[PDB]
């Protein structure tokens, strides 16, 4: 029952090698392997699409059949290596091969992630939500037994069984320099939070690294990897085993379409100065006043540029608004408006994520006590925006734990032996209620809530919004209000409400979201005109700190750099204007002056 | 063919997505003061 | 792929016959004059040179490094083979435990073919620990680097250890004695945990089948000094972007007690799993302990030493992006440097920074801890702990002669503000958490920054109204430096434009001298290290003329500005600290008149 | 599972290597290789006690360890001869020992080998009694999967069991060139005849032989053969796998002790004139008379010489005498004086061996419906002697065989395609009375008997006894007769006779039996004188031919020449007298001329 | 430890001769007129 030749295998291989022998043509290969080999590692990258067009079936043989024809792809690396370089080969027991480039349908995501690609190779696309720790896992272990003075070897691979008796019971001492080990990672990927609707349920798919691709990875990470999709033992489970992995740009654009493009640039172009007022009428048409306030929401959204110095500085383009206001308010509102409106927007209250709350946490699973490092909700939201409600109540770890990501943007946990530096650049516009109500202008921010007045530093900006008993102003809120009430659509015969489904001048949300999201990716830079009003503006805050919310600070002039550049991005300038400057001072003299 | 045990081997084991769900008579359909059976 | 008992000959070959020339080139037997030792019970700790077995066969020594635990056990059945030949006295029955070996070899040779089980371990035969000595050639690897690939093999480390177990005692070999036959039974144990044995597989009992219950005996089995410590990765060994991790050690035997928590040692060893089952086995990892020891330009470079701006270009290297403060720059240099300890004294230069918020104040420290060799960051854990049952060192120990930079000082709980009172005082850290008062030498200096509370600082309340600490703390630190927001509109004009060049260029604007990178000040800081200058008595008279002048200042001030011996002692550390900067071993007038200018300077911040 | 290296095989296979490297010691080794290269065999013949010599560890271990030993020998052989040759070693698949040299305590006979030589080397010496067929084993099947493109093997080794269809059902055509197959005949040992107590039970040992080894081997042929001894899976059936055989010479050697070779030595030097006719009267002391049938009988056993000629002419030494005569007389008497005498003697009646009956015979063994040729009285008495009672009574079957066996000593056979040849050459001893009793002394013996006119050719004498009524002779019987029954030992007092045993000048028998033994390898020569002598007796006899038993005949000058070089041994002369030629002269003329 | 079937490994299996018998009781010593048995 001993296998002799397999021809298929054979051919297989041979077709690899001849692939890999890049000689006759472009060396593009050939010098991979090279590079590799000054790079010292053995994993090897490779574009399926030069597969195919050397060798369309080939390339459909691997893709249908991921693992068979790896083997035999690794085993053509090995024996290539060898060719290049024998001693070289010798340092590493085998080769790994990475596969790359377009996939027509196997390019899926966790929610398309169907049963029907098991043994197939799959570019799954998604975001890391836990990670587990790096353990080393035993493959090939090598024993020796004084009695026989015999040597026994065994393979783990896919296969208490750990041997350590000989048939004649003879004891076995394992030769830990020859036996073979690899760390071994499993971390969890879910849909893009954005492009996933509310009705269907997660579909979480479980990834395995091992070799280099362990530590390739942190949660709260958009990658796409490649790998054999595979069943387990026992009805099963099924796993994902990595082959390549890698860390795309969170950033991404906006595809979308060329025709809302054109339209974005004729609106932009129509005009450009009114683009901010306009956007801000419409961003919140529901809610009357607080024009300033939607101004503001609009800055963040939009955000600044972050700055990185020499110094590893990581001086961020973020904003963080805070909106306190007694109840009964639109605040509620406006943050429904920005989860609705923003391009990469996540919600979540004072508690935070159930768990792990709003940074990562470490949980261990409790189906086997393993540990396992859990993004929370506001590493998810890492170049994206992050609405909190009831920040009041928040609990006392995450008022500290919110100072760590405000300053730097990153957490950072060392607990439970495990240790991890993750990414939480995210701009958060975060809400809360007076205590008891009835805000007084008398005391501080602080006192009505209680911050510690290091988070009201944090903070870009602060708006204080009153139930100011103005028959007027009361006046033009009530009749906006009952303007909305009397408000019936086009195509309606003022009769029956809407169904009870089970499904969930003014530009639209959409396109004002395609434009901010096409806006983002436009990086305005400082002009020294602007540059040189700005700071006379500063200095002239300055002065105004002679009258005696906080005082003009540094924290309040880049403030004002990101207000300028959120502007700047919200004309399409590729630089910052007067306009936009001057835009920021009346908005921060009307946030600091009432 | 060891007798009953068998080794099952995932590779071409062919398996398809799976769930189960619970549905319950109509809050209409029920009668009065009677407890919806489940399915 | 090799015979063992072929390389055990080989191994008594080189311990019989390796010798090197001792003091006065005395040929000997290095290793056989400590096999005669062994043999004698003189000594029990047997650490072995790996690059003397390079010395003569480097191909022996890459197959020791391939498999550790192969040739260390190779090693100790061949120093077991050969310690009768080196016998020549009968020494003493050193404790039971030699007598108890002699009374089991006299039974043994009482007894002719005999079955394996029916003979006593080779780990019972025993009292002389052996262990290996990385060579020169393998080169101190880092933890990172160390993964899976390098089980099973021996490495070289270094780090800083985290926190030690106290010496237990570790099981070696079980022993019990058979309830009926009285025979006695031995079981080696390997993992931490094990299962005492029941019946006694002894012949008799085995023949009689009479219920033959074994019991253990302690005096029958033998121990090991065995204590658990986690060291961590050295601050240099980190990039900035990550953090240290740590690496379960266990030292056993002699090795044990040779290390407090913040030693920078450096561990040889070998790379080993433990199994306190996906596609194989997981199974967490350790570094089994052999040996420790605990650690301690151009032309061009001397030239702009001897430069007169060089301090002053080094102090604008601190933080430049930090428009101004530059005087405040120089004396964050001084604390880097330190004083020299001369002898003691404190050479240690604690500092301490209040302002108002958003004055550069945490950048400052984070350039600091970034530019600091070995440096820890903390907010206010701190200090020392008791974990459930091992002593877990805090940050301020993890200082070590490093810096602790220390943000929001201010809102630290006063318990710790208790402790740093004795760093500042003893530079030790005594901690009772079973009220036991264990002393930690947490000798560092201490870099504190805090804010005044109710917002901005107020210059019509005193000093520590606005603030909500002990006053005597803040005489106790070597300097205080006081940050002011000042509407200056034309200096916050300059400001204003350096961060909008900052904005637009990512970089500070083009300075005087420009900023050096921080290796380089690193080089230079550990070539003032390397100086400790001398205070000759003649600087004491103009000294002792500074210090009765701005003591007399002090008396002519309404409120007391804190002078005292003590500002006398920091400005004589401030001084030597300039002399180290300057690579001249004696202070000079220059140094004793710049320290009191950033004196006076630091008293007029109080203005 | 997949064992390493073996440190004792692999010094073990070094070992065996070093010892066949005989360069430069005295090169008989490196010879006997290069013999075999030349030879184109594949079985090396190793002397044991020369790896003894330069390894008594290892010549034990393999004594005491023959299947591992050995398998390390052949690799340490097969390298060997690929170092000398690389080309003649990859013709063969594989090489085999053959040992040799003295064997301590495991040279047994079938009686002695006890199971406590189980998996230790015998050298094994004894007489083949059942032959099987050669039969092609197939050792290494080799199988092709066009569905899977795919070749395996599968061992057999020691070890529904053919492999037919792949794991996935797909069929599976078998690689006859590829597989390997190996003849292979099963054969069974006995203790040699002579030396065999008839009150132990038969000790029969199966044999196994395979390659060169199967055809070196037939049904009564005295060999030694070394191999293994090893059980079978099933109270085991126990089977040797012979490692080499070797045809010992059916002539041996008279071993004996010196002080029987002094005695006889003195004894023949004491009246060698004398000797034949003191043998004679001492040959069946308790038989009275027949003096001639004594000499005659005496000759028998002494035999001729054989002459095998340049065509392969293979003219007998063996002598053939047939005794007819009236019942009641010392016939059967005569027969059990020659079985107790006889170096070498096998007794039989007319009927012959069960089943096999005198000659040899084919027989389903009937345990597995299998044949055999199993060799018959006649073979197992080559170069011995065959005592036949109720000759009269022999089967029609057996009167044609005794044909080719009396013409040729060798009984050949082909029945149920089984092609074979047995040596035969044996001297045989005929008894049968007249049928009807009382003979008639006018007709022919063949009348009396009905012998068909040829085996009265065939048979070199013929003598008549009849029991003539004379008063005379019947007191000379009579008186012999109650002399011998009126014995009583000399230590007994006229009162019990002998115990009921529970176990079975004049010379003692044995004594007898060591002498001829030792006569038999005498090989004396004619001379001149006797052969111009017998000439003219034949002649003579010739002459007297004229008047008329069956006439003097050319099968009578050579029976002259038998008897006269049978009495030549009889002196230990190895010149024939003319003595000799005398004796047989009046000897024939006695069995012609009443 | 495949279930209740295991293969034998003849190589290791020790053996020893074996031999079976039948002894009748003597003819004396049987009753008379009964049949002697058999061990
Ligand atoms: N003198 C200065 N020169 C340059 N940048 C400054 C200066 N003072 C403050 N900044 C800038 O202020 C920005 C925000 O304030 P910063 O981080 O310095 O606060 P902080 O003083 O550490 O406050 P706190 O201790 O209250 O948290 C920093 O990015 C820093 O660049
Ligand atoms: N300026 C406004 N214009 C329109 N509706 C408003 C305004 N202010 C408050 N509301 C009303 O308040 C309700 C939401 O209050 P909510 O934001 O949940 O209170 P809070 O955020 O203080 O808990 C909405 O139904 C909205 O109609
Ligand atoms: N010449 C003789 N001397 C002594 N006994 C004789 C002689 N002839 C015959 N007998 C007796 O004959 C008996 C054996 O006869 P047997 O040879 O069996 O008869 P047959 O061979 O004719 O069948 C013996 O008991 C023997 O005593
Ligand atoms: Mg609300
Ligand atoms: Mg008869
Ligand atoms: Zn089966
Ligand atoms: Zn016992
Ligand atoms: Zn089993």
């Amino acid at each position: 029952t001993v296998v002799l030749d397999d021809v298929e295998l054979r051919e297989a291989q041979r077709d690899y090698l001849d692939f890999l022998d890049d000689e006759e043509d472009q060396g593009i290969y050939q010098s991979k392997v090279r590079e590799l080999i000054s790079d010292n590692q053995y994993r090897l990258i490779v574009n399926v699409n030069d597969l195919r067009r050397k060798n369309e079936k080939r390339a459909n043989r691997l893709l249908n059949n991921a693992f068979e024809e790896l083997v035999a792809f690794q085993r053509a690396l090995k024996d290539f290596v060898a060719s290049i370089d024998a001693t070289y080969a010798k340092q590493y027991e085998e080769f790994y091969v990475g596969l790359e480039g377009s996939f027509g349908s196997k390019h899926v995501s966790p929610r398309t992630l169907t049963s029907c690609f098991l043994s197939c190779v799959v570019c799954v696309e998604g975001i890391v939500t836990k990670c587990s720790l790096v353990r080393p896992k035993v493959v090939r272990s090598v024993h020796y037994c004084p009695a026989t003075k015999k040597t026994i070897e065994r393979r783990y691979s896919d296969l208490s069984v750990y041997p350590t008796k000989d048939e004649e019971n003879n004891p076995l001492e394992t030769e830990y320099g020859l036996s073979v080990y690899k760390d071994h990672q499993t971390i969890t990927i879910q849909e893009m939070p954005e492009k996933a609707p509310a009705g269907q349920l997660p579909r979480s798919v479980d990834v395995i690294l091992d070799d280099d691709l362990v530590d390739k990875a942190k949660p709260g990470d958009r990658v796409q990897v490649v790998g054999t999709y595979r069943c387990l033992p026992g009805t099963f489970r099924t796993v994902l085993i990595a082959c390549n992995v890698k860390q795309m740009s969170k950033d991404a654009q906006p595809s979308f379409s060329a025709e809302d493009i054109a339209k974005i640039k004729k609106f932009s172009k129509t005009r450009s100065k009114d683009i901010f007022d306009q956007l801000a009428k419409s961003l919140a048409p529901s809610i009357h006043g607080h024009d300033y306030v939607k101004k503001a929401i609009l800055c963040l959204l939009l955000g600044g540029v972050e700055r990185d110095l020499e110094n590893g500085s990581h001086i961020r383009g973020d904003i963080n608004i805070l909106l306190i206001g007694d109840p009964s308010v639109a605040k509620s509102q406006l943050l429904r408006y920005v989860l609705c409106t923003a391009p990469r927007a996540i919600p979540t209250t004072g508690r935070g994520s159930s768990g792990v709350g709003l940074t990562a946490a470490v949980t261990t699973d409790q189906e086997t006590g393993e540990r396992r490092l859990e993004a929370g909700a506001m590493v998810l939201a890492d170049r994206g925006v992050v609405c909190i409600d009831e920040f009041d109540k928040m609990s006392d770890m995450d008022r500290t734990a919110i100072h760590e990501v405000m300053e730097q943007g990153r957490v950072t946990i060392a607990k439970a032996g495990i240790h991890a530096r993750l990414n939480a650049r995210c701009s958060v516009l975060a809400a809360a209620n007076p205590v008891y109500g009835r805000y007084d202008q008398y005391k501080t921010p602080m006192e009505n809530i209680g911050l510690q007045d290091s988070l009201l530093s944090r903070f870009d900006l602060l708006f204080i919004m009153l139930d100011q008993m103005d028959p007027e102003q009361d006046r033009e809120i009530s009749d906006h209000v009952l303007r909305m009430h009397r408000y019936r659509a086009p195509g309606e015969q003022d009769g029956d409400a809407m169904p009870l489904g089970s499904a969930v001048k003014m530009v639209s949300a959409a396109f004002m979201k395609k434009y901010i999201h096409v806006a983002k990716i436009i990086k305005p830079v400082l002009t020294q005109e602007s540059a040189t009003y700005i700071a006379e503006e500063y200095s002239r805050l300055r002065s105004q700190d002679s009258m005696s919310t906080s005082p003009v600070t540094a924290r309040t002039l880049e403030t004002l750099i990101r207000l300028a550049t959120a502007h700047a991005k919200a004309r399409m300038s590729k630089t910052v204007d007067l306009q936009d400057a001057e835009e920021a001072v009346e908005l921060v003299q009307y946030a600091y002056f009432k | 063919c060891p007798l009953d045990p068998y080794f099952i081997m995932p590779d071409k084991c062919k398996c398809v997505d799976f769930q189960t769900l619970k549905l319950q008579e109509l809050p209409d359909a029920v009668p009065h003061g009677e407890m919806p059976r489940h399915m | 792929l090799k015979d063992y008992a072929l390389e055990k000959e080989k191994v008594k070959k080189f311990l019989q016959e390796f010798y090197q020339d001792d003091e006065l080139g005395k040929k000997q037997f290095k290793y056989g004059n400590q096999l005669v030792r062994l043999a004698h019970r003189e000594q029990v700790a047997l650490y072995v040179d790996l690059d003397d077995v390079a010395e003569d066969d480097p191909e022996l020594v890459d197959s020791i490094c391939e498999n550790a635990r192969r040739y260390a056990k190779l090693f100790a059945d061949a120093v077991q083979e050969l310690l009768p030949q080196y016998k020549e006295r009968e020494v003493v029955n050193k404790d039971v435990l030699d007598v108890y070996i002699e009374h089991r070899l006299m039974m043994e040779q009482r007894s002719m073919v005999r079955s394996p089980q029916n003979q006593y371990p080779a780990e019972l035969m025993r009292r002389f620990e052996l262990y290996f000595q990385g060579p020169s050639s393998n080169k101190p690897r880092v933890i990172r680097e160390v993964r899976a690939d390098s089980v099973g093999k021996l490495v070289t480390v270094r780090g800083i250890v985290t926190r030690v177990s106290e010496v237990k005692p570790k099981m070696v070999v079980a022993t019990y004695t058979c309830d009926q036959c009285g025979a006695e039974t031995y079981q080696p144990i390997q993992s931490p945990t094990f299962m005492p044995l029941i019946m006694c597989p002894s012949q008799e009992c085995q023949t009689n089948r009479s219920g033959g219950r074994l019991y253990l005996q302690t005096r029958g089995s033998r121990f090991i000094k065995f204590q658990e410590m986690k060291m961590q990765e050295h601050s240099d060994q980190v990039p900035v972007g990550n953090i240290p991790r740590s690496i379960t050690v266990l030292v056993e035997g002699e090795n044990t007690r040779i290390a407090q928590p913040g030693d920078h040692v450096s561990v040889t060893g070998i790379f080993l799993p433990i199994l306190r089952v996906v596609q194989g086995l997981l199974s967490e990892t350790y570094l089994e302990a052999h040996r420790i020891v605990k650690m301690n330009l151009t032309r061009e470079e001397l030239r702009q030493i001897a430069e007169e701006d060089f301090y002053e270009k080094l102090a604008a290297s601190i933080a430049p992006e930090i428009y101004g403060h530059e005087d405040v720059k120089k004396a964050l240099l001084l604390l880097l440097v330190g004083g020299v300890d001369q002898s003691k004294i404190r050479g240690n230069i604690n500092i301490c920074l209040m302002g108002d918020p958003g004055v550069a104040k945490s950048q400052l420290l984070s350039y600091i801890d970034r530019l600091a060799p070995r440096s820890q960051y903390t907010t206010g854990g701190l200090t020392a702990a008791v974990l459930r049952l091992t002593l877990e060192g805090g940050a301020l120990v993890l200082a070590d002669q490093g810096v602790c930079c220390i943000d929001e000082f201010d809102k630290m709980a006063e318990a710790d503000r208790t402790a740093i009172h004795e760093v500042m005082e003893q530079q030790t850290i005594s901690i009772a958490k079973a009220g036991i008062l264990t002393t930690l030498n947490a000798r560092c200096s201490i870099l504190a920054a805090a804010n005044p509370a109710y917002g901005r600082y107020n210059p019509r309340r005193s000093l520590e109204q606005n603030i909500q600490l002990p006053a005597a703390l803040l005489s106790r630190f070597d300097l205080l430096w006081l940050i002011q927001d000042r509407p200056d509109r034309d200096n916050d004009l300059r400001l204003a434009q350096h961060i909008t060049y900052v904005h637009q260029h990512s970089r500070q604007p083009p300075s005087q001298f420009e900023p050096l990178d921080m290796k380089l000040m690193r080089r230079y800081i550990a070539m003032c290290r390397e100086k400790q200058p001398m205070v000759p008595e003649s600087l004491a008279d103009y000294i002792t003329a500074a210090y009765v002048e701005m003591r007399r200042e002090a008396w002519a001030s309404k409120d007391a500005t804190y002078t005292s011996a003590r500002t006398l002692l920091a400005i004589l550390r401030l001084s030597t600290a300039l002399a180290r900067l300057r690579m001249v071993d004696v202070v000079e007038k220059e140094d004793v008149n710049e320290a009191i200018r950033l004196m006076e300077m630091s008293k007029d911040s109080l203005l």
